RNA sequence: GCCAACGACCAUACCACGCUGAAUACAUCGGUUCUCGUCCGAUCACCGAAAUUAAGCAGCGUCGCGGGCGGUUAGUACUUAGAUGGGGGACCGCUUGGGAACACCGCGUGUUGUUGGCCU
RNA sequence: GAGGUGUCAGAAAAGUUACCAUAGGGAUAACUGGCUUGUGGCGGCCAAGCGUUCAUAGCGACGUCGCUUUUUGAUCCUUCG
RNA sequence: ACCUAUACAUUACCGCUAAAGUAGAUGAUUUAUAUUACUUGUGAUAUAAAUUUUGAAACUUUAGUGAGUAGGAAGGUACAA
RNA sequence: AAGAUCAAGGUUAUGAUAUAAAUGUCCCAGUGGGCCACUUUUGGUAAGCAGAACUGGCGCUGUGGGAUGAACCAAACGUAA
RNA sequence: AGCUGGUUCCUUCCGAAGUUUCCCUCAGGAUAGCUGGUGCAUUUUAAUAAAUAAUCUUAUCUGGUAAAGCGAA
RNA sequence: UUAUUAUAUGCACUUGUAUGAUUAACAAUGCGAAAGAUUCAGGAUACCUUCGGGACCCGUCUUGAAACACGGACCAAGGAG
């Protein structure tokens, strides 16, 4: 984690020395989180948000930052704040936030050891933190480890914009707000 | 009340488009349909003996007949409400083969030989499709000179 | 007393709560405008078949003692 | 604002056998302690097997306990019913073995005590075999009967052989219009 | 409407076969990075047919004002939509900032004309050196030798006595 | 290359106006016993002797006529999705996705399957 | 197979009730109110012309925008125990 | 910045659904010790102390959720015999 | 051409999910009088008008908000801090 | 009497439809659709997936609306 | 080569930390003061008072009922899947 940090700041630093321009590897792995409803929505949406096992307002899901999601994401964006969620935001919300879905119900956590108890089997994976590489790195049993965190439940964020149902450009909140998230994300867990 | 017969609203649907006038040239024959092959419909007006009824135009369905001069295609066909399943028997002039299956036959073939090449590589497959992720780290050079040019605009005018 | 003829309102939410539900690859293959003539000797060509590690290996031994066909694909 | 704990949370199947019986219940008790005491899915179906009301537990013949015998690597098999056993004439030649079963009629009890075999109950069985060794689970032809028939009676899309729900079997009794392609149509 | 300007580049998609798609740029007033490409495809759209997501968003970069205690004069030349009505406008701006010129115009826009924040679209902007300040209004500033009445005051409600019993006191002298 | 027969795709193969077409040849083109068909041996049937690549057909040319494709036109038009956005309304900006058409411009003016022959 | 029920998945059927009766209906007329405002009434905008001259003192084509709801239709929301 | 729905977060608690165990007591389990065996340290046994008699057609234990007419099912309550 | 016997195959060959799903019986009630809004529209000058297309509500829905209000907005309500 | 009126305790849980078709049908039924209940068979969609269902995406088809056209029929 | 971290750190005792809903150390006060009975805490019982906020008439047909829709003055008892 340390030295991915390291890797980005390195590749701009030599880039802007040389005059060359090295843009920054585009963003994997976005955050989810419902500002909308159930009720007074159209039924597409409906059925995407089902799918994303966002069930009441303020749960929020990971979701892979794919071709196929950003579509599901965009039919649901007046539905959904969303961003990239930094390390220290997934951290606080599997450690105090985070539940296990065991048959149905959903079971503690807060234990190394019941995270080893499914996800040893996806090696090098057994601890609570080992959970959260899985997920931010967008590792390769990020369906299992996705579906294992059953939606975390997050209060409300610090002041959350009164036109809400606008783009982020107008002011907004919805949008892919991008790295801005993070401040919202930490005060809203 | 209503609209009801067949051809209802097939002005267009059995419209042989300009210069494709006339006469089904021979190729379509010549494809051979074999069952569990999967077809397309494509309503042929010019042809007008084994018509695919209206609904029937660009649903696509799997072959389970051959008959002396029809080829019936099962298409699954959304009702007011239990999918039910119908044979239509429809010839091969409005009958056309689906290159959807051929997809995944040289999926199959493609597979083999990353599989093949991987494993005489020793190490690693991953041969699963992956959709067009967010990219890379893009260094663009000057070369040919630096941008900037910014925009717009005086667009009045009526 | 102008009633309403015609409003295909809720229909749609009717049917995706207990599915329209797709039925079936079947390995159990139905049947139904084969043109009788396949089927009369589909059903002979289940019976002749009897059970078959010897009946195969008899008929390689005929094919190899008779070579056999080079006349059929041409034609 | 749940999307959507709508249903089906309510699901189809009883954790206790419906019966008033104090005997059925007993052998479900004594079963339900084998299950997860001792792992193994002989104890876990037969738990539920109890629980099996009247229709999914249609009485089993003697000639399909023989019928079993036929095949291999069954010769020293007691034969697990969880049903009620019924006597078949038409078998002159009743092999030997144990059979277990929550009741045998008696015909059926005659029958298997001249094989010579013994009429077991299902607890002297788990004594035997806790781990069900050389059982064989027998479950009963549930499309014999005459309800099974009834249903699908619909007219139109090519079927039935369904049965009407016929008082009276005959000529005037649905011989006419809707049969026969004489008066109107073919069913 | 917090005025931050940024430089927002975009090429459009990427193929190994297809070279080099070729590199367009943009200041944008924006509050938020996301606000700098949404207006950043909208004024490309204009020359440059380029939708996202047919389009390769590149980078977004914030742009550093050089002057913000130096003293300029800023003319921007801008394009408004009225209700039946599009027309040009040029008008000049004494700021620290060109981020403060332009909150300071969306403001005056939204006034005068009832110019809509959405309804306002940039154009240009320049420093104006050296009269080439047509500005009336601005050019009273540039006057030697700069000494201006203060006119009037501001009176703070009341006091830190809610009862203000020592009267405001309009005099001042 | 050309030519034939048999064709696929189906106007880059058409159209118009010229020029050219060697050879195995299509064709041009002749004869009318017979079979056969026609008012008429024009077609059609037959015999294949004398001429000719002008035509058909093919190719070659043409800032043609037409036809194809791409860009340009145009991210516009138009539209999905959003707002306790605007406008009196008619409607219109913005914002998230998708995306034309005529036109103009450029470049091409049949390609190829089987099978036989000819080869300048 | 045919002969047929066109109310065409198939009764076999004439008026009148202001002498009337019932069960109901604001799912429904008449009628109040409400929407509408074409139609009606009232008021403008532009202004070719009238008006000796001079478009508007008073008027005003061809056009065009309204307001009123007091005309008449359009409607049936409410009201037919 | 502030205010604020039965929304949203957490918690106790109701119910319903879910998910798991519970049913060697002439026995089991815990605790302390004396003796004995092995060994550092553990078990066996003896003794003393303590817990345990489960509507096991229920409890202990667990989690998720609850608008509601028409209607359906489930479980009680009251009344006369 | 089917039925189909036999042998070969690195990673199962888009993405989230599954509140488990599929299936049968009852031939079960209740319904067969809808109403409203975004968008799209036909008749009509138009209507709180007559009638579609898609989707959500209201019907069966309070609470908070729009001063008010069946339907619009926000939101679906066990009981409380 | 297809009509009007009324129908007698509670709680818990789930929870509609004004649509289709036929009917002297159109103030109503039957019928299909929506609804509950009863369950059943299997859970790699099950008890200490290389089997799917159905929504994105992708790949592969269809269409004569919006727009455009009339120096295109 | 250096730093950092973990293992090689056992046994006794412990009001040490947690043990997955970990409120109690510590202390004061009322008081159970025999029967008798003081004193403290707590309460939308009936009902009164004082303050805020909310509460339109049920049954019903109906798209929608507080309706300027219909029955019902009030009460008991018979009284209908």
């Amino acid at each position: 984690y340390i030295k991915a940090e390291q890797r980005e700041i390195k590749l701009r630093r030599l880039a802007k020395k040389r005059n060359q321009f090295y843009v920054p590897a585009e963003a994997k792995l976005a955050f989810v989180v419902r500002i909308r409803g159930i009720n007074k929505v159209a039924p597409k949406v409906r059925k995407v948000l089902q799918l994303f096992r966002l069930r009441q307002i303020n749960n929020g899901v990971f979701i892979k930052l794919n071709k196929a999601t950003i579509n599901m994401l965009r039919i649901a964006e007046p539905y959904i704040t969303w961003g990239y969620p930094n390390l220290k935001s997934v951290r606080e919300l599997i450690y105090k936030r985070g539940f296990v879905k065991h048959n149905r119900q959903r079971v503690p956590i807060t234990d190394n050891f019941v995270i080893e108890r499914k996800l040893r089997q996806a090696h090098q994976i057994q601890c609570v933190e080992d959970l959260v590489h899985e997920i931010f790195t967008v590792g390769p049993n990020f369906k299992y480890a996705s579906n294992f965190l059953w939606p975390f439940k997050l209060n409300t964020p610090t002041g959350g914009w009164r036109k809400k149902a606008n783009h982020y450009v107008n002011g907004g909140d919805f949008g892919n707000r991008e790295d801005q998230i993070n401040r919202l994300l930490r005060k809203m867990v | 009340t209503n609209s009801k017969g067949y051809r209802r609203g097939t002005r267009d649907m059995f419209s042989r488009p300009f210069r494709k006038h006339g006469v089904i040239p021979l190729s379509t024959y010549m494809r051979v349909f074999k069952i569990g092959d999967i077809v397309d419909i494509k309503g042929h007006g010019a042809v007008q003996k084994g018509l695919p009824y209206k609904a029937y135009h660009g649903k696509t369905g799997r072959i389970f007949n051959v008959t002396q001069h029809a080829v019936g295609v099962i298409v699954n066909k959304r009702v007011r409400g239990k999918i039910l399943a119908k044979r239509v028997n429809v010839r091969i002039e409005h009958i056309h083969h689906s290159k959807c299956r051929e997809d995944f036959l040289r999926r199959v073939k493609e597979n083999e030989r990353l599989l093949k090449e991987a494993k005489e590589k020793g190490q690693w497959v991953s041969l699963k499709r992956q959709p067009e992720q967010p990219k890379k780290a893009h260094f663009v050079k000057k070369l040919e000179e630096p941008i900037a040019l910014a925009p717009i605009p005086y667009e009045f005018i009526a | 007393a102008k009633s309403k003829n015609h409003t295909n309102h809720n229909q749609n939410k009717k049917a995706h709560r207990n599915g329209i539900k797709r039925p079936l690859r079947k390995r159990h293959e139905s049947t139904l405008g084969m043109d009788v003539k396949f089927l009369i000797n589909q059903r002979y060509a289940r019976k002749g078949n009897l059970s078959r590690e010897e009946s195969v290996k008899r008929y390689n031994e005929r094919i190899a003692s008779q070579k056999g066909k080079p006349k059929p694909v041409t034609l | 604002g749940i999307d959507i704990n709508h249903k089906y949370d309510r699901k189809v199947r009883r954790t206790e056998p419906k019966s008033q019986d104090v005997y059925l219940r007993l052998l479900v008790k004594l079963y339900r302690f084998l299950q997860r005491r001792t792992n193994k899915k002989f104890n876990r179906i037969i738990l539920k097997r109890l629980f099996m009301s009247k229709i999914n537990r249609p009485p089993l013949s003697l000639q399909r306990i023989a019928r079993f015998f036929k095949a291999a690597n069954q010769p020293e098999s007691t034969i697990v019913v969880v049903g009620t056993v019924t006597d078949d004439a038409r078998l002159l030649v009743v092999p030997k073995l144990t059979v277990c079963a929550l009741h045998v009629t008696q015909t059926a009890r005659e029958r298997i005590l001249k094989a010579g075999g013994e009429v077991l109950t299902f607890d002297q069985l788990a004594l035997r075999s806790p781990t069900g060794k050389n059982t064989l689970l027998l479950q009963g032809r549930r499309t014999a009967r005459t309800a099974c028939k009834h249903f699908g009676k619909a007219p139109g899309v090519p079927h039935s052989h369904t049965r009407p729900y016929v008082r009276s079997k005959g000529r005037k009794f649905e011989r006419a219009r809707g049969r026969r392609s004489s008066c109107g149509y073919k069913k | 409407g917090l005025l931050k300007e940024y430089e927002v580049v975009g090429r459009k998609l990427p193929s190994e076969k297809e070279p080099q798609t070729p590199l367009y740029k943009m200041r944008i007033f924006a509050p938020d990075n996301i606000v700098a490409k949404s207006r950043f495809w909208y004024f490309l759209r204009q020359l440059k047919k380029f939708k996202k997501t047919t389009g390769e968003i590149v980078s977004i970069k914030q742009v550093y004002e050089t002057s913000p205690v130096k003293i300029k004069n800023f003319g921007i030349w801008l394009r408004y939509d009225s209700r039946s009505g599009t027309h040009n406008m040029y008008r000049e701006y004494r700021d620290l900032t060109v981020g403060g010129a332009v909150t300071q115009c969306y403001r005056d826009m939204g006034a005068r004309h009832r110019a809509r924040a959405h309804s306002i679209q940039i154009i240009k902007v320049d420093s104006i050196p050296a009269a080439k300040t047509r500005r009336v209004h601005v050019k009273q500033f540039h006057d030697s030798k700069i000494k201006f009445p203060l006119v009037q005051r501001v009176h703070h409600k009341g006091n830190r006595k809610l009862f203000s019993f020592r009267k405001p006191r309009t005099y001042f002298q």
